[PDB]
């Protein structure tokens, strides 16, 4: 339980500055203070306002490239086998399908900001 | 033992929420995601107890898939919300005949 | 402890085999002390 | 034992966390944490690359669907667990669902409910081997290069197929 | 499948009550399985509107029952010929004319009685014979 | 069938369906499965408005020559498969005695078997 | 459903060799060379009975053989054994690499003093084979007789009789 | 499979998975490694309608070391009983079981 | 681009042969989504709101079924240990596969989604939709067979005849309507799934067949509405002439190749004592029927107003070559004499 | 001869990085082919043991397995040695 212990200890430190940081150091709010900032003005008034993205299409390639780097994160294990003769096409293998996958988003236009 | 039913109506509510659709798809899609969250430690919890050292393989293939069907799910929601702007489940109804 | 049960064959076979198996810790350590269970059972994962 | 069952129960209150349908990434929310203390039950039981996995992918995963919410999925005045009257009746009654079951199991041991398991804690399900010098968990699952073989490469070509699909579908002519 | 078994128990005409009651409880499943899918595939409104629904489903429902079963094991004791499959089918056919009366219109009563009533003699059919409608796979 | 003994799968024609005798090119069956070869040639004619009777010959002689090749193997297999059926069969009775007794079959001297007037 | 049979508490007790884990480590190279016909009788035991209950015989065996073997290293050089274990307790990791000036003090001991030698690489790890005289386990398992299987097809395919004798399909 | 695609070119494709005591990574043994093996090959080429009345003692026992539910279930009934009389009185713990 | 629309539709090919040569009970959800991932794709490839609408509503409930499908095997892995692709050990979990490969299928009120999706989406697309995915969870109930529910089975196959065949006769749009008529011949073969596997294979290769042959005609005559294909006898009244044929195939008259299944089901039904259930579904299937004659009522058997630029079409002719479209007719209606081939599929 | 010097000319002048990725993912393809060490590499996981071999029962007639950890006969690995 040794790195609970650290854990809680961790979050525990982090709470104390927290709590301190805002009942000593004095309280008085009026309002134009506890407004949002807008560089001097006034905002239009949403800030949640649909904010949509320009680089959709590279998100969702990260987690399809996210996740199948989770299948060769077992490489340092999958070296020290009695079989690394199919374990070094297998393991190519992938590489190339995330190359060829990178290859084929980059050659479809794709990576660069959709426009 | 316990542990195991404490996983498992993990699934019941996510089932109950997956197909409960309230204001929006993205709440549900989520709840789709998460649902294999269970799935995941469901599968993971019998395979280490049972020692089979060959099926550790499937928890990480079902997070392959599951997560691709995420993955086709929310880039599916980007068609809705250009031609429907939103990505209410109300509104998509276009198709009423 | 099995005095005031009405049914209980002393340490009867578990399986219907006579072939021996390894032994399901919760028989090893089920009447144990708690710090015993946490230092094997939990022992390795916790410890660092 | 604590932590064992108790790192569950979280996991159970978590996923009342976005099944009740709070702003997306609250729920997202309910379900990170969950992933966090997910990676706790395996990890109980051993499975540290398993457990770190989930933390580590999951992460990756939500950090983009946060980012649709707030882009393409996110209203003028977001959601929250006590806002939106039903939600709330959503919450709690992922409050009491489990909490009777687990005063049934913690008072009785033999709850009934769809399957039939006793309630002894779960300590006892561990077993007595040895792993030698060998993690069982890090070597089944580096057993991809040497056994997988054509299960590798179903999950390769559809990673290709998946770059195609999230492209068509979106490309809009 | 309980209600099934709580039906069929009893003999037909004698414990004419407990019959009647077990009716009401496969009425009362049946018409709240039926409002269930009501308020769910066509949502009413607001849940007044919603309980008022399944209160006049399930009511209707509970009454063919109420009805039928009090009429089949009367019929059995006042005639006694348990055998009878027409015991159903006067039971069967005053579902109809209960339902006439519940949707307010002896126009729609009058058709179900015949068709209730026939559909009554046919589960007294197959109950008195070996008739099975959920084979098993003998071949 | 799916789990007799002895099975290849995806296995066509085995070894020893050969041993039955083969269809005749003129069995009733297999000339009339080449008879949807004739008609499949002439209704394609139709979609494509050519003469329905007249036209390229070559499709027709194609259409009927593909239905009547695929349809002897399946007429092989055909018999195979009942074959099997039927050896299988004979072999259970021999080896399940009990199951299927022999009455002692008595003429209609004996039967009682009752009159019904009908008037 | 049946009987458990467990040895009484007398005869599963021995001189149990009491040593901490890097003394065993340390000789452990010299104690596997010589001390290993009982170790080699012990899990033939071990593998073929799988069933610990009847190898306790081997078990007191490989315990005392193991104390002769701490019995001639304690008596010959005992203090050339002190140092060259307790910098191996010093390694967290029992590493026998930052050893072997420790390890050379040691092995000439045994050698000269005993005539002990050092197995090199790969000698201990081999499948070497051991002339256990007792009786081959008949059914280690304990499986009981099995079902016998259902009879096999046999004789040869005639053709079906009165055609396909579906319906009204005479062949 | 629908079409055993595997049996015919006789090449594997998932059956190394399938079952409990196939070949394991230097031969790490599963947790019922004696039991399933002893229900595997009792049903072999016997049907598996076939499988269930006559090799059954060979799967309730291995389905048992599996789940182990009916012996947690006897460990249950020492430990619910044992609190019942220790906490009544009677027995005392010998100075082993508790240290 | 045409090469790319080769592989996806290549990979829900292969995914579906993936789920029929797989014995191992994760490869067969692999296929699943091999097929899942490549049809959006395939479904949206006009990119209409419609392909949109129905994509999305069919991964909802393709997504539902196949991740309720895990954790069916997942018990099963529970409480036998055993990935094989065999009987189920658990019953729980395998009634709760059965709802997910219901949901596949489109039988129960898991229904609706199939006969919204067919709309939105092409003719095109609609053919491989309602003839190639009915195949991966066909040879997984083919499969699991052994220890099915009788009753939960039975009860799933009613109701597809039932709704399948009683909302028919009330959708104007001819997609509308086979999606409707699929599910009541998707009732026909899961009906007769519990006592013999071999006829739901010929039921599904009969019902098949037709689908093609259909929708094959449909996509010629370049139909949506039932007035539009009731234009049709005015270009090509053969082709016309083709779709009531097919019709009353689909209905099942004899000596019509769509009577094949509905003389095979009840067969060994009765054999095996279930004689009411075969009654039922055979009467409401007159409800298919009625349908069924009045497209044809509109297209072919009376003659339908037409309209002025109709004429120009008579000049130009046709394009498309339509492959193996004449096969599909003839064994889609002159099949019935040659009924012991369900031996060969046996 | 022309094009192909021309279009290594354009590639290594544009984007030296690609052209440089193409070439250490090249090469690391091809060389286990002509890689010499690969056996050894084989070898070098085989000789590491996990799993102790339990002996085996000797009815004679095995003169290669020896019947002590010390006798000449029996799997060797003195190229490891050597290396
Ligand atoms: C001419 C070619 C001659 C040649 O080269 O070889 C002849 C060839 C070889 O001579 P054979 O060895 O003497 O023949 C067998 C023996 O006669 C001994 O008889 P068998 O029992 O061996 O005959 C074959 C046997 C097993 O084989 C079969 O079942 C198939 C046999 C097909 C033979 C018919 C000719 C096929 C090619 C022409 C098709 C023309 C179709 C026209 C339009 C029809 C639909 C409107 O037939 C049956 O069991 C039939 C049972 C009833 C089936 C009902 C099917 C559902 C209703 C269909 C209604 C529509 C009419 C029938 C259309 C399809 C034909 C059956 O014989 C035949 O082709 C037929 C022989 C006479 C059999 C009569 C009874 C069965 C067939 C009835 C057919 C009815 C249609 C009208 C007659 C056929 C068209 C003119
Ligand atoms: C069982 C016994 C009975 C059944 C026997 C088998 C019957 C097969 C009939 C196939 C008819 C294909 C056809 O003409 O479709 C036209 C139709 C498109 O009609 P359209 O919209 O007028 O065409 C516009 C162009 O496609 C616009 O094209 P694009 O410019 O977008 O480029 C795409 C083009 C690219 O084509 C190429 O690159 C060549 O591919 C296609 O057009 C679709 C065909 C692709 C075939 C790929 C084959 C891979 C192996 O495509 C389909 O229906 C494709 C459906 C999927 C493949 C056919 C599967 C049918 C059978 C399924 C069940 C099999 C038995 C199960 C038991
Ligand atoms: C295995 C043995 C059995 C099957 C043998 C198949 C031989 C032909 C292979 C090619 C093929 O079937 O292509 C079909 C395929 C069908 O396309 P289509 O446009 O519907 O065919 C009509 C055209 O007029 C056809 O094109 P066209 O108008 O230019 O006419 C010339 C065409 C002639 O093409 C044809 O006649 C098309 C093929 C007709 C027969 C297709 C197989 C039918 C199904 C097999 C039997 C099923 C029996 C079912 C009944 C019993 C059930 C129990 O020539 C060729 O296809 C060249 C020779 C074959 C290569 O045609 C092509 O690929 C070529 C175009
Ligand atoms: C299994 C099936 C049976 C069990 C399951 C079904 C149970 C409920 C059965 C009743 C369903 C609803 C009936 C609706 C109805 O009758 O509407 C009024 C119906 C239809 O009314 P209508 O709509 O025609 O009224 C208007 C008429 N015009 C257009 C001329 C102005 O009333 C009638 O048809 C006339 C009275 C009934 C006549 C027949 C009674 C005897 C029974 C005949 C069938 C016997 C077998
Ligand atoms: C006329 C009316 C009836 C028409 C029926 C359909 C005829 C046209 C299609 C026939 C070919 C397709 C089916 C047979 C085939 O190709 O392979 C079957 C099979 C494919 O291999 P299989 O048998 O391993 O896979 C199919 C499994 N069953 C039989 C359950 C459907 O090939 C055979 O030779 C069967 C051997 C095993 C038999 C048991
Ligand atoms: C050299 C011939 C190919 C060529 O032109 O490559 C460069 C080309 C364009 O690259 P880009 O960075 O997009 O150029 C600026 C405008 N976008 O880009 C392309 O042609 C596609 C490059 C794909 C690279 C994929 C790399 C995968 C991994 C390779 C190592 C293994
Ligand atoms: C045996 C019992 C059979 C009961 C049949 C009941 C049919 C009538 C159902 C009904 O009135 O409401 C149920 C409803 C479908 O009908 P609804 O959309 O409410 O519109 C009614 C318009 N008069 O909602 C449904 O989901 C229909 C459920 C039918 C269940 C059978
Ligand atoms: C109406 C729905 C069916 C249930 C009606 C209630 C009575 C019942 O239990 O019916 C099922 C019937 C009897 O089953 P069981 O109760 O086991 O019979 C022995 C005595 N207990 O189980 C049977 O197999 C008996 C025959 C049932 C009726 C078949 C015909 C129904 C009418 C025609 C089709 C509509
Ligand atoms: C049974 C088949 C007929 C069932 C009724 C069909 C609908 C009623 C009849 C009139 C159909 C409309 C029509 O125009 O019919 C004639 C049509 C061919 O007309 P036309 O193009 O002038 O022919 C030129 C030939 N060189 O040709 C046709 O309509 C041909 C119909 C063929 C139907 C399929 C037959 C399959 C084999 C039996």
């Amino acid at each position: 339980m040794n790195i609970m212990l650290t854990l809680l200890t961790n979050v525990t430190l982090a709470s104390l500055l927290v709590l301190i940081a805002f009942w000593l150091p004095q309280l008085n709010a009026y309002s134009e203070k506890t407004s949002p900032y807008e560089c001097g003005f006034d905002p239009m008034g949403s800030a949640r306002l649909p904010f949509s993205m320009k680089f959709f299409l590279v998100a969702i390639t990260f987690l399809l490239f996210d996740l199948e780097i989770a299948l060769l994160l077992p490489l340092p294990w999958a070296s020290q086998t009695n079989n690394l003769k199919t374990m070094l096409t297998m393991a190519l293998f992938l590489l190339i399908l995330l190359a060829a996958s990178l290859a084929y988003e980059w050659t479809q236009k794709g990576l660069e900001w959709a426009e | 033992p316990l542990v195991y039913m404490n996983i498992i109506m993990a699934f019941a509510i996510a089932l109950a929420g997956l197909l409960m659709y309230r204001s929006h798809l993205m709440s549900s899609l989520l709840c789709l995601e998460g649902m294999m969250l269970s799935l995941f430690i469901m599968s993971t919890l019998i395979i280490l107890n049972t020692h089979f050292t060959l099926a550790n393989m499937m928890p990480i293939i079902l997070l392959v898939f599951a997560a691709c069907e995420a993955a086709l799910g929310l880039s599916l929601l980007v068609m809705v919300s250009n031609t429907y702007g939103t990505d209410y489940v109300q509104n998509l109804n276009l198709l009423q005949c | 402890i099995m005095k005031d049960v009405p049914d209980w064959k002393v340490g009867e076979s578990v399986f219907h085999t006579t072939r021996w198996v390894t032994p399901m810790m919760g028989e090893l350590y089920g009447l144990r002390t708690n710090e015993e269970i946490l230092s094997a059972t939990y022992g390795f994962i916790w410890y660092t | 034992m604590y932590i064992a069952f108790i790192l569950s129960t979280i996991f159970v209150i978590g996923f009342v966390g976005f099944s009740s349908k709070p702003s997306p990434i609250y729920g997202g929310l309910g379900l990170i944490v969950s992933g966090g203390v997910g990676c706790g039950i395996v990890l109980n039981f051993g499975g540290s690359f398993l457990g770190l996995m989930v933390f580590l992918i999951y992460l990756g995963g939500m950090l983009v669907v946060f980012g649709y919410t707030t882009a393409m999925a996110t209203e003028m005045y977001p959601e929250v667990w006590v806002s939106n009257k039903t939600v709330f009746g959503a919450f709690v009654s992922g409050l009491m669902m489990e909490f009777c079951m687990v005063y049934y199991a913690l008072k009785e041991e033999e709850v009934e409910i769809i399957f039939k398991f006793n309630g002894l804690g779960d300590w006892v399900i561990y077993d007595t081997g040895d792993s030698g010098f060998f993690s069982e968990e890090a070597m089944g699952i580096a057993a991809l290069y040497s056994y997988g073989t054509w299960l590798v490469i179903v999950t390769g070509w559809s990673l290709l197929i998946g770059v195609v699909v999230i492209m068509e579908i979106t490309r809009g002519n | 499948k309980t209600l099934l078994h709580k039906y069929s128990d009893i003999p037909e005409g004698t414990e004419c009550h407990r019959k009647a009651y077990a009716s009401t409880s496969i009425g009362g499943a049946t018409g709240l399985i039926v409002s269930a899918y009501s308020i769910a595939l066509k949502p009413p409104a607001s849940f007044l509107e919603g309980v008022a629904r399944t209160g006049r489903y399930t009511f209707t429902s509970a009454a063919i029952g109420a009805i039928f079963g009090l009429t089949s094991c009367i019929s059995a004791q006042v005639r006694e010929k348990p055998d009878d499959p027409l015991n159903y089918f006067i039971g069967g056919c005053a579902g109809g004319l209960t339902l006439g009366a519940r949707t307010r219109s002896y126009g729609i009563g009058a058709a179900a009685c015949a068709y209730m009533g026939l559909t009554a003699a046919l589960v007294k059919m197959g109950q008195l014979e070996g008739w099975q409608v959920f084979a098993e796979p003998k071949v | 069938m799916s789990g007799r003994p002895g099975r290849v799968p995806l296995q066509f024609l085995p070894n020893e369906a050969r041993s039955l005798p083969p269809p005749k090119l003129t069995d009733p069956r297999l000339v009339y499965m080449g008879f949807l070869g004739y008609c499949s040639g002439l209704i394609d004619n139709a979609i494509r408005r050519r003469p329905v009777v007249s036209a390229g010959l070559h499709r027709q002689l194609l259409y009927v020559t593909s239905f009547v090749f695929f349809g002897y193997y399946l007429l092989k297999r055909q018999d195979y498969m009942y074959a099997l059926r039927d050896h299988d069969m004979f072999a259970y009775v021999k080896s399940h005695p009990e199951d299927f007794p022999e009455k002692d079959k008595k003429t209609y001297g004996e039967i009682l078997e009752e009159f019904h007037p009908v008037r | 459903p049946g009987i458990v049979e467990l040895p009484t508490l007398e005869d599963l007790k021995v001189q149990e060799v009491k040593v901490s884990s890097s003394v065993l480590k340390a000789a452990a190279h010299h104690y596997g060379a010589q001390c290993d016909k009982p170790n080699k009788e012990f899990m033939l035991c071990r593998w073929e009975e799988k069933d610990p209950r009847r190898c306790l015989e081997e078990g007191k065996l490989v315990n005392q053989c193991a104390l002769d073997f701490f019995r001639q290293i304690k008596r010959h050089c005992a203090e050339p054994f002190t140092e060259y274990w307790t910098c191996i307790d010093y390694s967290g990791l029992q590493l026998f690499r930052h050893c072997r000036k420790q390890q050379a003090k040691f092995d000439e001991c045994v050698l000269d003093k005993l005539g002990w030698v050092r197995p090199d690489l790969g000698e201990l790890s081999k499948v070497t084979k051991v002339k256990t005289d007792r009786p081959l386990p008949e059914n280690p398992y304990h499986s009981r007789a099995r079902p016998e299987p259902n009879p096999e097809a046999e004789g040869d395919l005639k053709p079906a009789k009165h055609g396909s004798r579906l319906f009204f399909w005479t062949m | 499979p629908f079409f055993d695609v595997q049996k015919r070119l006789g090449l594997d494709l998932d059956r190394w998975m399938t079952i409990q005591s196939a070949e394991q990574p230097h031969k790490i043994p599963g947790r019922c490694h004696a039991f399933e093996k002893e229900w595997i090959e009792c049903a072999h080429g016997i049907g598996g309608i076939r499988a269930e009345k006559e090799c059954k003692i060979e799967f309730d026992d291995f389905v048992e070391c599996l789940l182990r539910q009916k012996t947690m279930k006897r460990l249950s009934a020492i430990k619910r009983q044992r609190d019942k009389l220790i906490k009544e009185g009677k027995y005392t713990p010998p100075p082993h079981h508790l240290g | 681009n045409p090469i790319i629309y080769t592989t996806l539709i290549m990979t829900v090919m292969s995914g579906t042969m993936l789920v029929m040569i797989s014995s191992h009970w994760l490869l067969i959800w692999i296929g699943f989504e091999m097929n899942l991932l490549a049809m959006i794709p395939v479904l949206m490839k006009n990119f209409n709101p419609r392909a949109t609408e129905a994509a999305t509503k069919y991964f909802l409930t393709q997504a539902t079924a196949s991740m309720m499908l895990m954790m069916a095997i997942i018990i099963n892995l529970l409480y036998s240990g055993q990935w094989t692709i065999t009987k189920m050990f658990n019953p729980v979990a395998m009634t709760m596969m059965t709802m997910a490969l219901a949901m596949k299928l489109g039988l129960s009120p898991f229904h609706f989604w199939v006969p919204e999706v067919t709309q939105g989406i092409s003719l095109q697309a609609g053919l491989l939709l309602l003839t190639w995915q009915k195949l991966a969870p066909l040879s997984v109930l083919c499969q699991i067979s052994q220890s099915i529910n009788p009753n939960l089975m039975l009860t799933m196959a009613m109701l597809s005849i039932l709704i399948g065949g009683w909302g028919g006769l009330n959708q104007t749009q001819l997609r509308k309507i086979m999606a409707y008529s699929s599910i009541a011949h998707m009732g026909w073969m899961t009906a007769v799934l519990p006592y013999n596997t071999t006829m739901t294979i010929l039921n599904l290769l009969i019902y098949i067949t037709m689908t093609l042959a259909m929708f094959m005609l449909l996509i010629h005559s370049s139909a949506t509405t039932t007035l539009s294909l009731s234009h049709t006898w005015n270009k090509m009244p053969v082709i016309t002439s083709l779709m009531m044929v097919t019709l009353l195939s689909m209905g099942g008259l004899p000596p019509l190749s769509g009577f094949m299944p509905k003389w095979m089901i009840i067969q060994e039904m009765t054999k095996n004592e279930s004689i009411i259930m075969p009654t039922l579904m055979a009467m409401t299937a007159l409800l298919n029927l009625y349908f069924y004659m009045r497209l044809a009522y509109s297209s072919s058997l009376t003659m339908f107003p037409s309209t002025n630029n109709m004429k120009m079409k008579w000049q130009f002719e046709h394009t498309k070559q339509m492959k193996l479209l004449p096969t599909m007719i003839v064994l889609s209606t002159l099949v019935l004499p040659m009924t012991p081939a369900l031996s060969s599929l046996n | 001869a022309g094009r192909i010097a021309s279009f290594l000319k354009n590639a290594w002048a544009k984007e030296p990085v690609l052209v440089a990725s193409f070439a250490i993912g090249g090469l690391a393809i091809i060389l286990p082919s002509l890689s010499p060490y690969t056996n050894y590499a084989i070898r070098i996981n085989r000789a590491t043991p996990y799993n102790y071999p339990v002996p085996l029962r000797d009815d004679g007639n095995m003169p290669d397995v020896p019947s002590h950890p010390q006798d000449p006969q029996g799997p060797s690995l003195e190229w490891l040695k050597n290396l």
